[PDB]
RNA sequence: ACGGCUUUUCCGGAGUGUAAAAAGCUCCGGGAAUAAGGGCUGGGCAAGGCCGGUGGCAGCCGCCGCGGUAAUACCGGCGGCCCGAGUGGUGGCCACUAUUAUUGGGCCUAAAGCGGCCGUAGCCGGGCCCGUAAGUCCCUGGCGAAAUCCCACGGCUCAACCGUGGG
């Protein structure tokens, strides 16, 4: 049954865009969800969204740019020191500087390179590159 | 850079083409390796690269991975017939890898060394590494992978001076590319040649697939065939 | 196929019991925690052994090979086990007498067993009456005791 | 031989001093005990009986060696504080 | 537990008979005239440990990471192996015929105290050379830099006069 | 093969060193004089298409595999290759092994899906709002002996070893 609406919308973008799609209808909405939209987009990697109410839970339009090689849900949400993001980012990203590693801190959600300005860690949710 | 600068001279002249990328080229308006490609055409006539890569005949960008001989039965016996692997370079940013059969050995080499002008990409270089920060073209610049018959295998960056750390048929391969450090990571049965050349140059290949913002450019130095010769 | 048991946060104990469970699948770490090897060896951890001899004799090979390779019949000292030793070397038969204290030393095939076509033999003489047998067997040494 | 002194330390408590020198000597084997005396005690015009030379030693290949020496105010004091083997080694008592 | 075994600062080749590396080893020691390969895998392990030191103070970063990086360039120039202006880049690009210029005997070879190199090993090993008011004896040393000018013939040498039938012969190739 | 040179090492001799000795170190007299073995030589794996023995016998062989009267593979001689005051043999643990897999393995036909379904503990659990602060994150006090590990500098001829500082 349904136990992750995040890691649905997530492997859903990738396996639209993977094929040539230009929207996507990501079901159910938490605010979680378009949290981390927010910060996918400010990156550049998809277009403009907005929420569309239909009396359950909503839904997301969202359409794509053709701009990102692979999306998905880190699931056990290891926590991470402040000190220690190098580590984790040498299994999921390909270069040094490459993609983004959205963290859930203490004061919203982030990537990584934010992260370490403030000195700060938190749970990981997912990643895109 | 002489003797193989009057190669194509000599070249130019007893060559008239049947292709069309042949009158293209022997009309001087075709006049640069790094414009036959992202396109779309057909290449057929192996004399196109002897005069667009003159030096891609020169036993030092030439190599010969491996021999073997096979056979298959018949009512009077066995017949018997070989097979070459043979890569071509130089050793900048071009390679091609091909077979050729024949019944002897000359024959079967030529054949092979022909068809590796004929099967001829460019990659992409940088240094993507996170202990080496320079930006020269010495590495791969972003992990790639690429699968071929039952062999994964996968690219990682490396810092300079750190040699090639991969399989023996491998080396060679990423030597005539111009590569100069990486690291490595395979999976499934390395020990047939032909799947094993078949799946680095599959992601040699692939390196060209990853979408890059024109700002990741001037941060690993990513340059497309020849860079400053 | 589903894609792979415990994966959760919580799920400690669970993936623990599963691997250690299923490590005794194994034949390399069950034969080292039982200490099998032992109990069941005639030289009881050692790397050589010193015996008496009581015989001479000799064996076939293999299938595909032609020839008898000579051997002997060792009694040990510490235990008083029996075992068939070979002895290597063009020549060697022709020095081991009976009443010999000789010493021995394993063969060194696959899995510490047996090698070539000698299917049987899993040990082989290096000392006979403390002179290396090697240097016996090509002069160069005398030996002692007749 | 050529001697510099570098350090000459005072002692109230003990009643003595410390004598830290050096001699150069390139080509010449280690001088001895009577010479490297017969120098101090010129030098610095001390009693020739009381001085004591702990040690005369030298190192690899250096055509230097370092020396120490302990020269005392009282004759019984030294033959009570000193050491019984430094007094017949340099010869004052046998 | 176990106490502190003393440990080798070496380290073998992981084959022993790779063929276009015996072929490239045996140029370094013909040219140099090294006397055992124990004696030149000392340098390449030498040379291997600069190299893994400056490749984690690069992706490091906080207060004390900071205070050793400038300890590399500090050692690593002033054993003469860089200039005076390098960037902590420089030492991934060293190469292993630039140790071997540093030991004694290239040094008192390269500046006309010997005629040929394997004699600069006689001459220091019977103790002739003078390495800063010094006698050594050990070919392997690596000068510094704040004392290559003073390097001459012992001050008790027969060689330290120029008149012996020897030292004459040794300016007759400086021409 | 002729000419010269040196004395680290080697014999005697003097200082010094040491509780007394001995080693060691500085100076003298002689002398190139007193000082290289061990394993491999068919492929994996660097190195011979040479000579004489042996005739499915003797032997070799970690695995594949040689020997049947024309042996590069066994026994010698002559050549050559790798390490070198060392070099080979037999036992044990780690890597090799993604053949124990959290990173990171498999389950139609190759080893492996319970004959089928209900259900207790346990692991996993939809959306929104208001509190708490156990988990989780950052700052700061008290602890986790010395030796051991990494780095710079200094002392024994450099170095091994020892000291003063930072982790
Ligand atoms: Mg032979
Ligand atoms: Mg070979
Ligand atoms: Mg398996
Ligand atoms: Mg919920
Ligand atoms: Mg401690
Ligand atoms: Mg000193
Ligand atoms: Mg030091
Ligand atoms: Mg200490
Ligand atoms: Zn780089």
């Amino acid at each position: 049954t349904l136990l992750d609406p995040l890691a649905n919308a997530l492997s859903h973008i990738t396996n639209s865009e993977r094929v040539g799609k230009r929207e996507v209808y990501i079901k159910p909405a938490s605010k979680l969800i378009g949290e981390v939209l927010r910060v996918m987009q400010k990156y550049g990697y998809i277009g403009e969204f907005e929420f569309i109410d239909d009396g359950r839970a909503g839904v997301y339009r969202v359409q794509l740019l053709g701009k990102i090689n692979k999306a998905g849900a880190i699931k056990p949400r290891f926590p991470v020191k402040a000190r220690d993001y190098e580590r984790w980012e040498k299994r999921f990203l390909p270069a040094f500087e490459f993609g983004i590693l959205i963290v859930s801190t203490s004061q919203g959600v982030m990537s990584h390179k934010e992260a370490r300005e403030k000195g700060i860690g938190g749970r990981l949710i997912a990643y895109v590159y | 850079s002489q003797e193989w600068k009057e190669y194509a001279k000599r070249v130019l002249d007893e060559w008239q083409p049947k292709t069309k990328l042949g009158m293209l080229v022997k009309e001087g308006q075709i006049t640069d390796i790094h414009e036959i490609f992202r396109k779309g055409y057909q290449i057929k006539e192996p004399e196109i690269i002897d005069v667009l890569l003159p030096e891609v005949n020169a036993r030092e960008n030439q190599e010969i991975l491996d021999i073997a001989l096979t056979v298959r039965m018949t009512d009077s016996g066995r017949r018997v017939r070989f097979r070459v692997l043979a890569a071509v370079g130089n050793r900048d940013g071009y390679v091609g890898l091909g077979i050729g059969h024949g019944r002897e050995v000359g024959i079967a080499i030529r054949k092979a060394i022909n068809y590796a002008k004929l099967n001829i990409i460019e990659i992409k270089r940088g240094c993507g590494s996170w202990e080496c920060r320079c930006r020269r073209p010495h590495s791969v610049p972003f992990t790639v992978e690429g699968k071929e018959g039952s062999v994964r295998v996968k690219l990682i960056p490396g810092p300079r001076g750190l040699g090639l750390v991969i399989g023996d048929v491998g080396k060679k391969i990423l030597r005539l590319a111009g590569i100069q450090d990486v690291w490595s990571q395979t999976l499934g049965e390395t020990r047939t040649t032909v799947n094993f050349a078949k799946a680095v140059f599959n992601a040699l290949y692939n390196t060209n697939k990853v979408v890059v913002t024109p700002e990741m450019i001037e941060r690993y130095g990513i340059v497309v065939g020849r860079a400053m010769p | 196929p589903g894609k792979k048991a415990p994966n959760g946060e919580f799920a400690g104990r669970k993936l623990k019991l599963k691997r250690k469970k299923f490590r005794w699948s194994d034949i390399r770490y069950k034969r080292r925690v039982l200490r099998l090897k032992e109990k069941s060896d005639p030289l009881e951890g050692a790397p050589q052994a010193r015996g008496i001899v009581l015989e001479k004799i000799a064996v076939e090979a293999k299938q595909p090979n032609s020839g008898m390779r000579k051997a002997v019949r060792v009694q040990l000292i510490k235990n008083g086990k029996v075992v068939t030793a070979f002895c290597p070397g063009d020549g060697a038969i022709k020095f081991i007498d009976e009443h010999d204290e000789v010493i021995i030393e394993g063969i060194g095939g696959p899995k510490g067993g047996s090698m070539g076509d000698i299917p049987g033999i899993r040990y082989k003489v290096v000392k006979v009456n403390r002179v290396s047998l090697k240097e016996l067997v090509k002069g160069r040494k005398e030996k002692p005791r007749r | 031989m050529e001697i510099k002194i570098t350090e000459v330390k005072e002692n109230k408590l003990i009643g003595r001093k410390e004598i830290y020198f050096e001699i150069y000597h390139p080509g010449e084997p280690t001088p001895s005990r009577k010479d490297v005396k017969g120098k101090l005690v010129a030098m610095l015009d001390l009693n020739p009986e009381t001085t004591v030379i702990q040690y005369i030693r030298s190192y690899f290949g250096s055509y230097k060696s370092k020396g120490y020496a302990k020269y005392y105010y009282d004759k019984d004091r030294m033959l009570y504080i000193e050491p019984e083997y430094i007094l017949i080694r340099d010869g004052i008592i046998e | 537990g176990d106490p502190k075994r003393q440990r080798k600062k070496y380290e073998t080749p992981p084959h022993p008979w790779i063929k276009e590396r015996l072929d490239r080893e045996r140029v370094l020691m013909d040219k140099y005239e090294l006397k055992n390969k124990k004696e030149l895998w000392k340098h390449e392990t030498q040379l291997k440990n600069f190299r893994r030191r400056a490749r984690r103070l690069l992706a490091a970063r906080g207060k004390q990471a900071e205070i050793e990086r400038e300890q590399l360039l500090a050692r690593l120039k002033r054993l003469g192996l860089l200039p005076e202006d390098a960037v902590l880049d420089d030492v991934l690009s060293l190469t292993i015929e630039d140790i071997l210029e540093r030991r004694l005997q290239t040094i008192v070879y390269k500046k006309g105290l010997a005629r040929t190199m394997r004699q600069a090993r006689q001459l220091i090993v019977h103790g002739h050379i003078e390495v800063n008011g010094q006698i050594i004896r050990s070919p392997s040393y690596l000068v510094l830099k704040e004392e290559e000018d003073t390097i001459t013939y012992a001050r008790t040498s027969p060689f330290a006069n120029p008149q012996h039938p020897e030292r004459m012969m040794i300016e007759k190739a400086k021409q």
